[PDB]
This record gives structure tokens, C-alpha cells and sequence, in this order.
């Protein structure tokens, strides 16, 4: 599944907007307002009527999976007594369920009428029906194969600590989705699978061991769960192991019950006592790579690696340093390969590492209206520097007392006249406030220098 | 920014449709939609009298993929008689029709230039003496000249501001620009070269009608040679 | 209360280390895993003894604010392939508690044994307890300074009386160890102090009061002052209120632009306006004595992990002055590992934390200028970091340019490499130009 165009009109901040998405990843950036979180919640609404298919729905009473009369638009008029809403909100998306099969399906809400979808909107629910229809019916040859849906938030690490079987099932099949949309963490989910996974893994190894009488049919029970855990620590490894040298997350019994990690030079450790960073960046590789697991058992290795679908990220680099934040695109895009990624960030160190291409400028005007623009310049390959200055619009010499002082004086140098003591007494405070190693008096003396060198 | 020189009356077109010059803001809104069809020749006249430069910026629209439009020096809702006075257009980056009009946008879809101009104080490339009233730093800003009046500052800084000269994308530019320069001179002083073979380089137009972008920069970094350059070859 | 120096023996992951903390900043820089929540730990744990002397956490027997059996140091031995534990686990603190008054304390854990205080230690706890004491005397017309202990970690998002009474004094010290601040309970209380103030201020028009009315007022002002520090230079915002006219919203006021809500801004800037306002409110809470200046002569120790959460890098570049333009007489120890924050202080106040093999920690000034200068400067030298990435085209874009400044042009594979370049660039790669108008220019000689 795949969405390439979304619209919105009369939603929570934008009183309309168009935007279109790229193929494999797209980075939405914007220096004012909640502008990125409004889309990614346009996006999570759109994408909702697939997963109502497989009775994956509201029954833990989720209302923020459909349009509430707190999404649409309230216009404040100072002169105006009365305030009244902005009817109807509407959120169309484009974009393409299987190989061949382009669609367009429209959600609307008017006033406190309940909300109301398209017919297209019901055949994406009719879609997500028909495919669980054919996961129940396992007395068959051919395979079928489901997408992955998720969304990440910012509280996707606020309480973890709050809250199993692996096969061709539907009921073990199905629960890939659980929670799939939801803005809650998730880790304990993922922590007791892979602990039940593991003491699987080792209960029926050494069952095996003992009476190996059952090679062919417990012998392949025991391959499947050590393809399970070799693609979900695969997945792991393509983003942590480089940069920090962490490697295999495992499950130990003899560290009080704990996952751990192992470093060359640190040993093991549980991970609960590792930086936030790390254990940020595990907590969102591992969603997507479990995820895939329980979803498409049939692909034993490369389910991370041939699976399709969309995910959402808000701060995609939460935590991380400059160094770390160079690599975390790539690394992800070569983790899942398939997947379209849609994140929002505002360090420059990740936008220099994409093409112009992949980056959404947001912006809105004074009565609403909304633009996603691309950069006009390069960003693929740039210096920081130059991105933080073209793309976000940030002098990268900070405001410091000295700053004006320091600009009348490259004024005063690079028009000609540097010889006059006014000039020569800036110059000299300025080397005793900021340093004589300053870049730009360096570059100052330079001019200085060729003027010199010119008149002659 | 650069003295644009006119040498050429105009197209069939353009002067038929100045026959009967609109008088009020919507018959040139609506004549000008209509004008569509013969835009592309009055573009390229325009875009080769200019060297392949924006008209306020010098910038080269086409090695970076922008595009160019057709931009009315005096807006057409001021005085909608001139909508079709050849004298009155020029070419500015940016191409009408994702990057495009928005806050930050220079030139003629800068927000300033789009909302009302006062002529008195703007500072144009149609006027024979405006490159004097420019100075291009070493960071990448432009400032008015020191060797102006009072009331000529006041005019610099309020033509900077209405085309929003100054953006991050353009101060970008302009460094890098004036460190290549800077790269230039170095090399040119270790290898013992001739600094006018290279200049011609950059200065002289080629028959394709093509100028080096940022020409004033270049002139103004090189003082007396570049002048002896140009004074040679133009 | 103010720390100079702190040691630690075989804790989380310091074999040994020995910290010097400036007057009135510190910022500690490192990767992530270097130990900066470490030492902010340890730091927490050397000032519990005295918010034990007071009723509002004598009652607190979280295990967070003790050593515990996992922060004692693991060595991997290789050869065995196992994990070793090192006791005992040691923290040193050092400093002045009132003026004139210097000292010397310590805690220590071994192997799985309880923690364990020395003998000055427990005087801390009792300087606690006196100062409760005096607290609650009537009749006394010397005033009691109370200073400001705060920790704030990376989960301060996750989640009144206003007297001169003792209750109300030493309700300043509630949770103050793991605080918390979120907008939506500073806009609660906040819009409550408004809506009293009100009041009170209509009763007057209506019919033309004392300690709760001049309370109100002074609360307000100090918080209006310290936010403004916050808002009034990088933008026109200044003096935060609550207005029933606008929809019973809190809104600023634009010299050009009139009101404007406070909920129409970024979550980021939204939490460092909420992060202020409690600092602001605490220091109001504890010492009343001081009127509308308790914010601006208060004393006492902030701690902050992760200084510039959320924050955009415009206003990563001016949040260490308006802390300290707001809060003066205040201490504060901050972790970052952002360049913005760094471009704007001094290199007496950074500490930048490095490892050995063996684990001796150490934490030292840096070695260039920091102050006023640009990000990538920083950025290169501070923190050892590159400012332009690693793409997969790097190296030859790199030995290209190498071959083409040395006058190799004409050589087929200098050809073979720019085509390659060229289709897996593009044809409008800034560097790729600059290349041909090099070729270019040593050619017509
Ligand atoms: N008992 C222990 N023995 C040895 N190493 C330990 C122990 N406990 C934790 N560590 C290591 O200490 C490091 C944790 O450091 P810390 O989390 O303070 O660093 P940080 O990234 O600077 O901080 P933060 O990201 O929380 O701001 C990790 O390498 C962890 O493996």
C-alpha cells in the first residue's frame, strides 16, 4: 500500500492544503505551529478504513481514529461577538492498495453530524475483508501476503512499563496489527513475544537435543524461531551496531529476566541501563521488525527485508547526537527496503543526508491557507551550515553582543576603507572580544590583504 | 545589480496588443490570461537581452532549474496602461507555471514587490545608474554603497528590502560565489597566470547570448582589472 | 547551597572521576553513553540528605534517591567471558551549605549491603531540620532564606494556598527532586492565580484585601519578569495573561501585532515557557519575604538533562542567557549535545567527558574558543564532527577533485570517472560545475 497525494480542507490548522509524498522516504519540516503533526494525523485518519477491515477497530473505544468535532477549524474575530466552525472537514488521499489498483477515497464531517466516508472509503474496507477472508482459508497453496501500517509518536516512550505464538494462522497472523495506529507505547508487547520467543527457541532446542527422533517435524518448529530471532536482530543491527557498537539483543534468565546487548569493549548490559538514545532507536527498529515477523511468517529471513507498507515517525532523531543523526535515514532505509517512511525532524544534519526532493517545507499564510514547498537549493552532500542557512533560514553566527559590531565592520572593510583608525580601533576591540582566530576577521584580514595587493 | 540595455522593439504580438492599452486592473488581468499563447517569444527575446541573468538577482534560472517569468518592472494593477509596453517587462527567476511562490520567495514574487511599489524610491535594473547604489559583502550580504547621500541609502535599503535580497538561499549563494573567487585570486597569484585570459572567461558573453552568473560580484572583487577587461572587450 | 567538586569511585561507569562545577553554569558534552546522566545522578544523590530534613520527603523512601546494587561498576573480562562486579561504590561532594559554612560529605555502598552515610553526612540532614524549625516560628522578625533544589530529566513531559505559613513555605519542596513541567497543569494553575487576581481587582472598581491580594500581585509579576526574559528579544511577546475576553485563553501582547494565543505555538517553546514559569513559581512559593524580586535573589541548584529538547536551533542559541538573565543568584548544571547551545558560552563553563580503556573518566575544558562562534566551527572542533556527511559518492567526488587540481583533465579515466559522476550526481551538482569551469579555465593558456 502507498499513498502519493493528500488534501486537506477546513482540518485543525489549515484551511487547505495539498501535498504530495515521494516514493521511499519524505521529511517534513516547519519552523512555526503544529503543522507536521496535523498531516501525520491527517495521514493516521486516511489510512484508518483498511485496518476497520479486519476487526481491527474502535473496541477499545479509540476515538481519535476518526474526525472529531475538535478537528475543525474555529476562527477567532476580534470585532465579532460570535465565533462560529468551518463545515465541513474533509481529508482526501490518492495513492495505490495493490500492484496495478490507483485509488482516491475522501473522509468528511460536518458541524456534530457523525462523520460519513465515500464508496471508495468502503471498498478499502472491503479490501482489508477479502484479504483477512483469504488468511483464514490456510488449506491452500498459494500465498498471500499483508502490508504494515504504523505510527510513532512522541509518547512512544513515556510508560513503558504497563501491560503468544508464531505460525501460519490467522489469529496468530492478525495480531500484527494490534495497536498498530495507536499513540501509545508498545514495548511490552514486543518485550513478552520476544521473551516467549527465546525460551522457545531454547526449551525446544534442548527438547530436540534429547530425543532428536522428531527431526522432521519438531527439527523445522526450532528453524523457524531462530529465523525469526536472526531477522529481528538483523533489523536491530543495521542501526545501532556502526555508530555505538551495540550488537544481538537477547534475552537473558541469568540477568534477573532481562534483555540485554553486547559491546566488544562494555561487555553485556541490560538494556534498561543503556543511554536514551539507545534505547529509543531499539524501541522503534523493533516495533517495525516484529511487526513484519508476525505479520508474514512465510518470508523466514527477509521478512523485514520484502515487506510493504507505510510508516509514520514524529522526531525521528529523538535523542540522538550529530554523529548518530548523519546515518539514521540510510540505516533505515536499508533495514526495510520496501517500506514508504514519512518523518518529521528539524535537525539540519538529517536534511543534508536526503535530495531536495524528499524535503517538505510547510507553511501557512494569515487566513490558513497552507503550502509544502520544496528547498530551492541543494541538500544532498551540503555542509550543515549551508543547509541550516538555505533550507531553515538560521544565521549560523549566533546573536552574541559582539554580532553588529562585527558586521559594521565587514562593511566597513570590504567597501575600501580599512586604513582609517575608526576601522583599525573596531578591529582591534573585536580581536580582544571574539579572538584572533575568528573565521571571518580571518577572512577580513584576507580582504585586507588583496586590496592591498590589487593597488599596485 | 546590472544596467539592462534594449535593443529590440519587440514581437508582432505584444505590439498588436498594445494597441488598445488596458485602463483598469481587471482588463489587464484578463487580457494578460489571454496572452498566453505568444508569451514563449517575448521570454526568450527577454531572457537573451539579459545574458541569461534574473533581472534582479543574477542568478543563472536555467543550470539550477528554476525557470524564469515574465515580470512587469511597474505592477500592472499601479498603471494597467503599460501591461503591454515592452519597455516594462523583464525576466525574473522562478517560473510562474514544488519550490515556488511562498515567504521566501526573491524577485518578483517576493512578498513586497507583490503587494505595491513606490516608484520614486525603487532602484531598478532600467536605470542607467544603479549599479553604484549596490555593495556585495564578504558574508554574503548586498549593502547600500557608502559613497551615497542620505536620501540615496534610504532608496538602497528600501529596494533591498521590497525584492527581499537578502534571503538565506541567496546569501548562500553569494559566499560560496565570493569564496570561489577567493580560491581563484590564490591560484592565479601562486601559478604566475595572467589575470585577464581567465577573466574573459567570465565577463565576455559568448554567441550563444550567456553571461557567468553573479557579474557584479565578480566585477566588484577584481577592482581595476576587471574594468581594463571590460573597457577592452565591450 | 552551592557544589564545587564531585568524586566518584566504581559507580555506573567510572572507574574513578573527579568533576569541578563552575559558579553560575556548567554544561556537560559528550556522545550518547559517556555518562552525562551519570553524573547528574550523582549529583541528585549528594543533595538528598538535606530534602530528607524536611516533613515534605521524610516520608519519601523512593529507591531512586539511594545507591542501588545496579549502579555499581561491571568490568568485562574477555579471556573468561563474563561480568565482574567492583565495590564499593563512593560519591564525594563538596561545598558551601550557608555562607561561611564549607564541608565535606560522602555515601557509600558495598556489594549488596545497604547504602551507608559518614559523619557529615547526617549534619546536612540536621541543617535541613533546623532550617524546618525555624520556619515555623511566629513572632520571629528575622527572616529565613529557603534555597531552590530542582532536578528536571528527560521524563519532566510524561505526566494552591499562596500564604506566608509554614505549610505554604515548605510546599516548595514538593516532588522537587523529580519535578515535572507540562503546559497543561501550568495553564491550570496559572489561569486559577489569574481568575483570583481578578476578582479581587473588580471588587475595587465595583466599590472603591492585604496579604492575599499583594501575594497575587507579586507572584504574577516575578512570573510575567522571568518569562519575559524568555520571549521579549528573540520576538515583541511580553506579559503572558489570562483573558476572558479572548475566549478565556492565556495570550501575549505584540507592540505591532496585538494579542495572540499562547496555544497557536510549537509544543517545544510552549514546554520552555511552561519550564520557567515553575522555576519562577517555586522560587515565589519558598521565600514570600522577597516580594516581586524572590525570582531574581534566589539561591540554589537547577539540574537539567537535555537543555534544548524539542527546541528549534533558533532558540537553541538563546536559552542558556535567559536562564541566566531570569534567575541570577541560581546554579545551574545542564546537559547538552547540541552546537547552537554551544556557540554562545564561554569555554570555562563546558566540560566535555572522555573514557580510557580501563574506564578512568575524565572531564575537561575545551582546548579552542567557543564563544561567538559559527556551528560548523564548533561543531568540527568541540565535538570531532564533520559538517559535511559521509554520502556513498563522497570519496570520488573527493579524489576527482584531487585529480583535477594537479592538471590530469585529459586522462581517460579522469573522463570515465566525471561521466560516472555525472549520472549519479546529476548534471547540476554544484561541485560537478565547479569542476567543469575549473577544467575550463586551465585551458585557453
Ligand atoms: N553498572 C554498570 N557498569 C558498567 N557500565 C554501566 C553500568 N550501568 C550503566 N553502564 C553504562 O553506562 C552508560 C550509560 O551512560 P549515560 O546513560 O549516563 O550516558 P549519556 O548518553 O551521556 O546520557 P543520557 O543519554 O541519559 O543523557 C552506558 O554505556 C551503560 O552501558
Amino acid at each position: 500500500m502507498r499513498i502519493d497525494k493528500l488534501s486537506l480542507l477546513n482540518f485543525r490548522c489549515f484551511k487547505q492544503l495539498d501535498i504530495t509524498f515521494d516514493e521511499h522516504i519524505t521529511i517534513l519540516v516547519a519552523p512555526n505551529g503544529a503543522g507536521k503533526t496535523t498531516v501525520l494525523d491527517a495521514v493516521r485518519l486516511a489510512l484508518f478504513p483498511f485496518i476497520r477491515g479486519f476487526d481491527a477497530s474502535l473496541y477499545v473505544k479509540d476515538k481519535s481514529l476518526a474526525i472529531r468535532t475538535e478537528d475543525l477549524r474555529l476562527i477567532y474575530r476580534q470585532e465579532a461577538l460570535n465565533m462560529e466552525m468551518s463545515s465541513p472537514a474533509k481529508i482526501t488521499a490518492t495513492g495505490e492498495w495493490a500492484s496495478g489498483k490507483t485509488a482516491t477515497w475522501m473522509l468528511d464531517k460536518r458541524g456534530e453530524q457523525p462523520p460519513h466516508e465515500d464508496k471508495m472509503a468502503a471498498q478499502l474496507t472491503r479490501w482489508g475483508e477479502q484479504l483477512q477472508k483469504r488468511v483464514r482459508e490456510e488449506h491452500s497453496l498459494q500465498q498471500v501476503e499483508l502490508p504494515l501500517m504504523l505510527y510513532l509518536g512522541t509518547a512512544r516512550l513515556w510508560y513503558q512499563e504497563r501491560y503468544q505464538r508464531l505460525d501460519n494462522s490467522a489469529f496468530s497472523r492478525l495480531s500484527g496489527y494490534d495497536d498498530c495506529l495507536s499513540a501509545t507505547s508498545n514495548y511490552k508487547q514486543f518485550e513478552q513475544w520476544y521473551s516467549w520467543l527465546w525460551l522457545s527457541y531454547r526449551e525446544h532446542q534442548i527438547t530436540q537435543l534429547e530425543s532428536p527422533s522428531a527431526k522432521l517435524k519438531e527439527g523445522v518448529r526450532v528453524q523457524r524461531m531462530k529465523e525469526a530471532i536472526q531477522a529481528i536482530q538483523q533489523a536491530i543491527n543495521c542501526l545501532t551496531q556502526q555508530v555505538t557498537g551495540w550488537h544481538d539483543l537477547e534475552y537473558s534468565a541469568s540477568h534477573n529476566q532481562q534483555l540485554v546487548m553486547s559491546h566488544p569493549q562494555y561487555g553485556k548490559i541490560p538494556l534498561s541501563q543503556l543511554s536514551d538514545g539507545l534505547r529509543n532507536a531499539v524501541a522503534m527498529v523493533a516495533d517495525i521488525a516484529f511487526r513484519c515477523v508476525k505479520l508474514n511468517p512465510h518470508l523466514q529471513n527477509d521478512a523485514a527485508l520484502k515487506t510493504q507498507g507505510i510508516v509514520l515517525i514524529d522526531e525521528v532523531d529523538m535523542f540522538l547526537h550529530p554523529a548518530w543523526q548523519q546515518q539514521i535515514i540510510q540505516s533505515l532505509r536499508s533495514a526495510f527496503p520496501q517500506i514508504q517512511f514519512i518523518v518529521t525532524t528539524h535537525s539540519p544534519q538529517v536534511l543534508s543526508t536526503v535530495k531536495r526532493e524528499s524535503i517538505r517545507l510547510l507553511e501557512q499564510d494569515e487566513n490558513g491557507n497552507g503550502k509544502a514547498l520544496m528547498p530551492l537549493g541543494a541538500t544532498y552532500g551540503e555542509p550543515s551550515n549551508d543547509v541550516l542557512q538555505s533550507v531553515m533560514g538560521v544565521d549560523p553566527q549566533p546573536a552574541v553582543k559582539e554580532k553588529a559590531d562585527l558586521q559594521k565592520l565587514t562593511g566597513w572593510v570590504d567597501q575600501g576603507k580599512y586604513d582609517e583608525p575608526k576601522t583599525q580601533q573596531l578591529m582591534v576591540a573585536l580581536e580582544v572580544a571574539l579572538g584572533e582566530k575568528h573565521p571571518q576577521l580571518q577572512r577580513l584580514q584576507r580582504s585586507i590583504a588583496r586590496q592591498r595587493l590589487l593597488k599596485g | 545589480m546590472r544596467h539592462v540595455i534594449k535593443t529590440q522593439l519587440g514581437t508582432v504580438a505584444l505590439l498588436t496588443a498594445h494597441e488598445n492599452p488596458p485602463q483598469d486592473a481587471d482588463q489587464s488581468t484578463r487580457r494578460w490570461r489571454n496572452f498566453r499563447r505568444d508569451k514563449a517569444a517575448v521570454m526568450v527575446q527577454l531572457i537573451n537581452e539579459q545574458y541569461h541573468l534574473c533581472c534582479y538577482s543574477e542568478i543563472r534560472s536555467d543550470l539550477r532549474g528554476l525557470g524564469y517569468h515574465i515580470e512587469h518592472v511597474e505592477n500592472k494593477s499601479q498603471h494597467p496602461e503599460r501591461t503591454f509596453d515592452y519597455q516594462n517587462l523583464a525576466a525574473s527567476a522562478l517560473d510562474s507555471g514544488s519550490s515556488l511562490k511562498g515567504k521566501n520567495a526573491f524577485g518578483g514574487h517576493a512578498q513586497g514587490k507583490q503587494d505595491v511599489v513606490d516608484m520614486a524610491k525603487f532602484i531598478h535594473c532600467h536605470i542607467r545608474d544603479c549599479s553604484r547604489y549596490f555593495a556585495y559583502l564578504s558574508d554574503g550580504r548586498i549593502v547600500p554603497a557608502d559613497e551615497l547621500n542620505a536620501q540615496e541609502t534610504e532608496n538602497a535599503q528600501y529596494t533591498i528590502d521590497l525584492l527581499n535580497l537578502n534571503s538565506g538561499f541567496l546569501q548562500t549563494e553569494r559566499r560560496n560565489h565570493w569564496e570561489e573567487l577567493e580560491q581563484l585570486f590564490d591560484e592565479h597569484i601562486e601559478k604566475d597566470w595572467d589575470l585577464q585570459q581567465l577573466l574573459q572567461l567570465d565577463l565576455v558573453s559568448t554567441p550563444d547570448h550567456k553571461l557567468h552568473e553573479f557579474f557584479s560580484i565578480t566585477r566588484q572583487f577584481f577592482q581595476q582589472e576587471a574594468e581594463q577587461v571590460l573597457q577592452s572587450h565591450a
